[PDB]
């Protein structure tokens, strides 16, 4: 946004828009000022035009008989080309031109202008009605090949309209590339389910038996009963999750609130869910306030509420997903991205199990729209046999299975007035992810000492060791940290397909390519876009990551990773080679750009040089989509590896936000520790005989906890003072801070537990008669039984 | 040995006496789940087999049909949400309107609070008198 | 909730289950009420019942305090405490009540049948807290016996006011007054619903009966009419608490030389005004209710509020007290019920003028 | 002062809910768009004021009694 | 022998003793939450006691209450029922309404 | 579950030598296994030794020997008779009053119904 002349140049010279339109500030944000896309909406034809023209000039080449490579730089803006100084003849009729480098760059900018509009007229004419397409068809593999024959004829690869015929994962991701981008050009009504009346025993029923993805086609189940006299358990559980008979059962709903795509209701009228206020605890606030505490001009206070809200806002939150849009990516990079990606994750185990190895937490907790109502999820759980799962496991492997998911407000404390909103799961998705994904779960959360800190305790000097860690070897070391804006919201679901194609690379043995290609497609069906049954009516998720599931964090760290490693390799490659340092950097560059776009399969040496490579300049300390970075700086000085305006450039061409540079922070000390991360502020204060780093958080947070609490669970403390405990044991930290209030709450606490443990013991001694015989209740007002929470020894 | 086998005897059958009380009590739960489901099933589809719908299928090719369709031509009520007065002037005006290609019309006004309004009350300066989630059901007119 | 020994009269967290109006008693005071009455069921957090499926131990003398649960002797964990030990029962605060003597009488009382003279002169010598239980269970035993009649059925419809009605074989046949309301129902497969409540009386004969209609239905033959339930409050305050009385000018400001004739109880109306309270027997036809009105309009500005348990009683003591009495005069008598009729002057509820009069009930 | 007005304000509010105010929409809509305005509030006129004014909701309806719960 | 059996009773009979009592405080609580919020909120208001807040509570207090939200800027209408006269002498001169 | 033929007390034992199944209790149960060769009895479990390779199903050689069924051949240390007492162990072993009529119970659950006898 510093300096975008050009860009305001040529909008202006092509009438996309005034140049007054350049004062009112954010015109750049997608967030802010949304009409930004219908500014680069009337650019779209230029770009088609160009590619309408370049397909002849390929032509006219084969057909004269040249070979070479075109670039964009020698196109002009209406499609004419020129310089050809580079091209050399051969026998007529057998020359061929190279073209990958030029659809590949020019792949991003497709869709963000929104080139193939034109294409959806009754003859490609934007001065002519909409083609009425039937209502019925479903299909569309004859237009898809069309389409493409007619834009990129000389795409030198196989392209499958639908993707369940390829041979790999890379093909996979070939191809859904090429399907995100045709499937904007057809009616949204002919997405989804395919349902199928059948008859049991002489009864009319509808069921589902295929879908028919925006990326991957048509996708048929394999084993289908039409005909049947009478129901199993698993065939019950199916029918009754399917969004079938739900759907037709229900009458038509037009919603005029939002924009996304209604389906229907269920009911005769609409619920509106509120959240009511918080409960205050005064006898805590009356002891805070005797010792000198919330006087003016205090550097601590209240930033820490619970907030009310109104009726009609749970849709007013699911409005949000409108930021969500389809978007391309250059399949070149993102292959080779991936593949990096895919080297990272080189140090776990993953693999099918059978339904007695499964671990299971917390039984007793929800489970969807269909099955809410009768128990929770130990009761289907129970009722189950062995047998019972593992073959709905192996028929997940063989078909689709859509679910509806059930919305949901918090009710929590936060510092700011927007909503938040759980997610309710149906439970047989539940059931095979866990089946599927445990193993590998468990032996990433266990393992010490890599990229991701999940399942890494911050007691006992955990937290250290991990401040140590990404601490290796930096020339001259810096910490840089940033923030994707509304990250679920905004998920571009291409990144989504690869990050769940990443976990799956483990299961090389335990699965063939069939069923890994329908477990795939299960996921996509059941948590990337489908049904969300919100209010009482049902609507059409497009896009964006759920949160009931149970690989959110995963997927997102996966993702960070992605982002981060591709900012890398665009801020390589954007830089002169003529004035480099030394040969090594200007040689690997080379090779990069060779590996890149001039070959065609993988190549193994180079990948591990250039993980290496960011191995030594570049270390990422991971947790889901929040990440600290300890980056070599003359390198970056140069341009050489990732900085935050490569960020911003990344997020603004791949997840369609702004990310403002406000919110990052950069650190060039490394004495005090990151400025922050998962809430918490880094200190250095001696310990024992030495310095250790230690996670101290926010006062008023846990000052906000301790006065507003939910009824009973801490209107009276007496009750239950493990609370007061808990509280103390994350406050403690606070003692060695240079400023003294912390210290200050850190004794409040001591002093309000000793209180109230005394005062309990006063009251059931006296008004009762017996309590008491050994105490052991004195270390509960001792810093000595906290400070063993930080000590590295357990 | 007559103090302490005995003993040990008691509570390993106390304590499989319990596990095979909670296993009866778990096979009694399933068959009262599997009842719900097929009543369920069964009751809920007895209101949807108008012969629109076996239209709709014999004209499909070879029976599989788009699911966002169903409601969209064999569904016999309408509800619209309207979400402010703004919207209802040019949405649904008058007695009848049409939408989804067939014709409507207007049954039963209900406010934010399942309270009945008049068609006459809804007008430009009324608007600031009304909760304004207003849900307009509607009948397939023909 | 948490109440109080109902003889110790501090706090308890204990119940007579078998008895019926389940007071709170104290853990010894208890104790001896199971072990010298038939009840052995105590109310306290939960009830005591052995926890084994298929067991019905209700008694609590055969209860072991097992781990977090109590158990029959076939299910009781091995180590575990004896529930009623001690000569005492276990329950919350158990060492800091004092326990009692009146404990005999006590559950004489709550297993009395009222059949006989006996137990209702024992009510009237206790004390006054188990005045109040007394009196209190002998309405719900009254009540419950209610319940003893009959179910009446329509045996054809004639006209508005012509029924004829068949009783229950072998029911005690409740009288038929217009104190008596009952309810019908219809049924059929699924609308077993409310028909209306009716009072009843007898025709010129026969089963020839007659009626009123609250709910307007065409009658049919297929319906039936039940008793209408009435259940009973617990009360808290006593009879007759006094706070002795002055002559140090807590009077008010009475009348100094009006009612002519009626000038007469004179030096009784300030004897009244420094007592706390009193009586007056009086014969039949003798000089009362009409003191009802001369210590009212000697004491005019005062809020004077009389109210009897009959209503054609209080109707016409207040039809006295309107041929002499500040005319300002609202009778807030009769609620929403209305079956028999009383004074014809005033509205129904006031609450705000000085000589209201109303029913006990 | 303020974190006083915040308390009082949340406890306000809290009693309010539980007398089925929420049962009109826009009445409750308005007293929870002024609860939040509050607990955000910089300083003290604009606090009492919009405070007042949401008062004045339970001061209209005669659901509690005033006198009789001022024994002071 | 005996001893440590009894006193483990004795602890396990304490230990059912205080969790019941502790059930019996939630339970009591809970059920009486209803008039505590009440005393609660006229307790905060009177230790805060803002010169129009007690005003308006003794205008309530006295019988003079308001029919709509009051408004709060120099526009916009209120409407307030005064059921006698001194109130009007009191707040009510002229057209100036102090309240 | 349910209330036995013989006895009407509940129970849940059902012969696995009768085709149709009846409910016995613990005594009536007993009653009928010794009475006739109704050595099989169905419950929640199936009353067989569940030992790999084993065969026998007899309540009365079988033995509570840890969680599982067992004969003598395959039995742990410690064992259990289930046929023992006059009422083999179950659901409700204390609430099993017997019965009278047994024989004709016995023989109504073995004769061929071919003589006039057994229509008698
Ligand atoms: N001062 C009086 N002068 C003349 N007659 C009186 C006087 N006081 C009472 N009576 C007559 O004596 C009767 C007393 O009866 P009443 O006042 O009804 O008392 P009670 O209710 O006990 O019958 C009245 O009917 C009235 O006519
Ligand atoms: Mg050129
Ligand atoms: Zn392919
Ligand atoms: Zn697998
Ligand atoms: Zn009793
Ligand atoms: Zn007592
Ligand atoms: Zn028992
Ligand atoms: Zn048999
Ligand atoms: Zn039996
Ligand atoms: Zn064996």
């Amino acid at each position: 946004e510093g300096n975008c002349d050009t860009l305001k140049e040529i909008l202006v010279t092509y009438n996309c828009c005034d140049d007054d339109y350049f004062n009112k500030k954010d015109w750049y944000d997608f967030v802010e000022n949304p009409d930004i896309l219908r500014v680069y909406a009337n650019l779209g034809e230029r770009v088609r035009q160009a590619l309408l023209k370049t397909v002849q000039f390929c032509d006219a080449m084969r057909n004269a008989g040249i070979v070479g490579v075109l670039t964009l730089d020698n196109q002009d803006l209406n499609g004419n080309w020129y310089d050809f100084g580079d091209f050399i003849q051969t026998t007529p009729g057998s020359g061929v031109p190279v073209v990958d480098s030029y659809y590949s760059l020019l792949m991003p900018i497709l869709t963000l202008t929104r080139a193939l509009t034109a294409e959806s007229h009754v003859d490609t004419d934007l001065t002519k009605p909409y083609i009425k397409w039937d209502l019925l068809k479903y299909d569309f593999t004859e237009e898809r090949l069309k389409l493409f024959d007619r834009y990129f004829k000389y795409w030198d690869q196989t392209y499958h309209p639908n993707c369940v015929n390829c041979l790999d994962d890379r093909c996979i991701l070939h191809c859904a590339n090429f399907n995100v981008l045709f499937s904007t050009v057809f009616p949204p009504t002919s997405f989804g389910p395919l349902v199928r009346k059948i008859f049991v025993d002489g009864v009319p029923f509808v069921v589902s038996t295929g879908y028919h993805f925006r990326e991957l086609g048509v996708v048929h189940n394999q084993d289908v009963n039409l005909h049947s006299s009478r129901l199993s358990f698993k065939e019950l559980l199916v029918y009754a999750a399917d969004p079938a008979m739900h759907a037709a059962s229900g009458n038509l709903l037009l919603d005029k609130r939002t924009t996304c795509f209604s389906v229907a209701a269920l009911t005769n009228n609409v619920a509106f869910q509120t959240v009511k206020p918080g409960n205050f605890n005064k006898d805590f606030y009356d002891f805070a306030v005797s010792k000198g505490f919330f006087k003016e001009g205090s550097s601590v206070e209240l930033k820490h509420f619970f907030f009310a809200q109104d009726g009609n806002a749970a849709i007013s939150d699911y409005d949000y997903y409108r930021y969500n849009l389809p978007t391309m990516c250059d399949i070149r990079q993102l292959l080779f991205v991936v593949e990096v990606v895919d080297k990272y994750f080189d140090c776990y185990d993953g693999g099918c199990i059978n339904a007695n190895q499964v671990i299971v937490n917390n039984l007793d907790k929800s489970a969807g729209f269909p099955f809410n109502k009768w128990g929770k999820a130990r009761l289907y759980y129970d009722s189950m046999s062995y047998e019972d799962q593992d073959a709905l496991f192996a028929y997940t492997k063989r078909n689709v299975i859509p679910t509806i998911t059930q919305m949901n407000l918090k009710y929590a404390i936060s510092a700011k007035n927007r909503a938040r909103t759980v997610a309710g799961v149906s439970i047989c998705s539940t059931m095979t992810n866990r089946q599927f994904h445990q193993k590998l779960l468990k032996s990433i959360a266990a393992t010490r000492g890599a990229t991701v800190v999940i399942g890494t305790s911050k007691f006992y000097g955990g937290w250290h060791n991990m401040l140590k860690t990404v601490y290796s070897d930096v020339e001259n070391p810096h910490l840089m940290g940033w923030d994707y804006p509304k990250c679920d919201r905004a998920m571009p679901n291409m990144l989504r397909i690869m990050a769940s194609l990443v976990l799956a690379r483990k299961h090389t043995t335990c699965c063939s390519l069939s069923h890994r290609f329908y477990r795939l497609a299960n996921e996509c069906a059941q948590v990337l876009s489908e049904m969300v049954m919100c209010g009482g009516s049902l609507y059409v998720k497009p896009g964006g990551t759920s949160s009931g599931d149970a690989t959110t964090a995963y997927a997102n760290s996966v993702f960070n990773i992605c982002q981060a490693v591709t900012a890398n390799v665009n801020a390589l490659l954007s830089t002169d080679g003529n004035k480099i340092a030394d040969k090594y950097v200007r040689n690997l560059q080379h090779r990069l750009y060779e590996c890149l776009y001039r070959n065609r399969d993988v190549d193994t040496d180079f990948v591990n040089e250039f993980y290496a490579y960011l191995r030594k300049h570049f270390s990422m300390m991971i947790l889901s989509d929040d990440a600290v970075v300890c980056f070599n700086s003359t390198y970056a000085s140069q341009g050489l590896v990732a900085s935050i305006k490569n960020f911003k450039s990344v997020l603004y061409y791949q997840n369609n936000v702004f990310m403002s540079e406000a919110k990052c922070w950069t650190e060039t000390d490394l004495t005090k520790g990151p400025h922050e991360f998962c809430s918490q502020h880094t200190m250095l204060v001696k310990q024992g005989d030495d310095y250790v780093y230690l996670p101290y958080p926010d006062p008023s947070r846990i000052l906000g906890a301790g006065c507003f609490v939910d009824d009973i669970v801490k209107t009276d403390g007496t009750l239950m003072i493990e609370r007061f405990v808990s509280l103390a044991i994350d406050a403690y930290p606070l003692t060695k801070h240079p400023n003294q209030e912390y210290a200050d709450v850190f004794h409040l606490y001591l002093q309000y537990i000793r209180k109230l443990h005394d005062e309990l013991t006063g009251h059931m001694l006296d008004m009762y008669s017996v309590m008491l015989t050994n105490d052991n209740t004195s270390r509960y007002w001792e810093p000595e039984f906290y400070e063993a929470m930080y000590t590295p020894h357990t | 040995r007559d103090a302490a086998m005995q003993r040990k005897l008691e509570k390993m059958a106390d304590q499989a006496m319990t596990q095979m009380y909670k296993q009866a009590r778990s096979e009694d739960k399933r068959a009262k789940v599997t009842s719900a489901m097929q009543t369920m099933l069964f009751t809920m589809l007895r209101k949807l087999d108008n012969d629109a719908l076996n239209n709709i299928i014999n004209n499909a090719r070879d029976g599989c049909v788009p699911l966002n369709i169903i409601p969209l031509t064999t569904a016999a009520k309408l509800m619209v949400v309207i979400p402010d007065y703004n919207t209802y002037k040019n949405t649904c005006d008058g007695t009848t309107f049409t939408y989804a290609s067939a014709l409507w019309e207007i049954q039963q006004v209900v406010d934010a609070d399942s309270k009945i309004v008049q068609l006459s009350e809804i007008s430009m300066d009324n608007s600031p008198n009304l909760a304004w989630p207003l849900i307009v059901t509607a009948l397939r007119a023909n | 909730a948490v109440g109080a020994c109902v003889l110790c009269n501090s706090q308890t967290s204990l119940r007579c289950g078998a008895c019926i109006r389940r007071p709170f008693l104290c853990c010894k005071c208890c104790y001896d009420h199971v072990i010298s009455t038939s009840h052995k069921l105590v109310l306290s957090v939960n009830p005591y019942v052995c926890n084994a499926p298929g067991c019905d131990v209700t008694d609590v003398t055969q209860l072991y305090l097992g781990g977090m649960s109590y158990y029959c002797k076939s299910h009781k964990p091995p180590i575990s405490f004896p529930l009623c030990a001690n000569g005492q029962v276990f329950g919350l605060y158990k060492n800091t009540c004092v326990g009692s003597d009146n404990v005999t009488d006590f559950n004489a009382i709550a297993t009395c049948d009222w059949t006989n003279a006996g137990d209702y002169i024992l009510a009237n010598t206790c004390t006054e807290r188990l005045k109040l239980f007394a009196a209190e269970t002998l309405k719900a035993t009254e009540e419950t016996f209610k319940l003893s009649y009959g179910i009446a059925t329509v045996r054809e419809v004639l006209s508005d006011r012509e029924l004829h009605l068949s009783w229950e074989v072998g029911k005690p046949r409740p009288p038929l007054n217009r104190n008596y309301v009952f309810t019908g129902y219809r049924v059929t497969k699924n609308s077993k619903v409310q028909i209306g409540e009716y009072t009843f009386e007898k025709g010129d004969y026969g089963d020839a009966v007659v009626y009123r209609g609250t709910t307007t239905y065409k009658l049919n033959v297929g319906d039936y009419f039940v008793l209408t339930s009435h259940t009973v409050m617990p009360l808290s305050a006593p009879t007759l608490v006094p706070q002795e009385h002055y002559v140090r000018i807590t009077g008010l400001y009475p009348t100094l030389n009006i009612s002519d004739e009626f000038s007469s109880n004179v030096a009784n109306y300030q004897k009244v005004g420094m007592q706390k309270y009193s009586t007056l027997q009086g014969p039949p036809g003798t000089g009362k209710s009409h003191f009802a009105i001369g210590l009212a309009l000697y004491y005019p500005s005062a809020r004077i509020v009389y109210t009897a348990c009959s209503h054609a009683a209080v109707d016409a003591l207040c039809e006295k007290a309107l041929k002499y009495l500040p005319i300002d005069k609202c009778s807030r008598i009769i609620p929403a019920r209305a079956r028999v009729e009383c004074f014809d002057k005033f509205k129904v509820n006031s609450t705000l003028e000085q000589y209201v009069f109303c029913t006990v009930n | 002062k303020m974190s006083d007005v915040k308390c009082t304000s949340v406890v306000l509010l809290s009693v309010l809910q539980q007398l089925r105010v929420e049962s009109s929409s826009k009445l409750w809509a308005q007293c929870v768009q002024l609860h939040n305005d509050i607990l955000l509030a910089k300083d003290t006129t604009e606090a009492f004021e919009k405070m007042v004014s949401l008062l004045s909701v339970l001061l209209s309806m005669q659901g509690a009694v005033d006198i009789n719960k001022l024994c002071e």
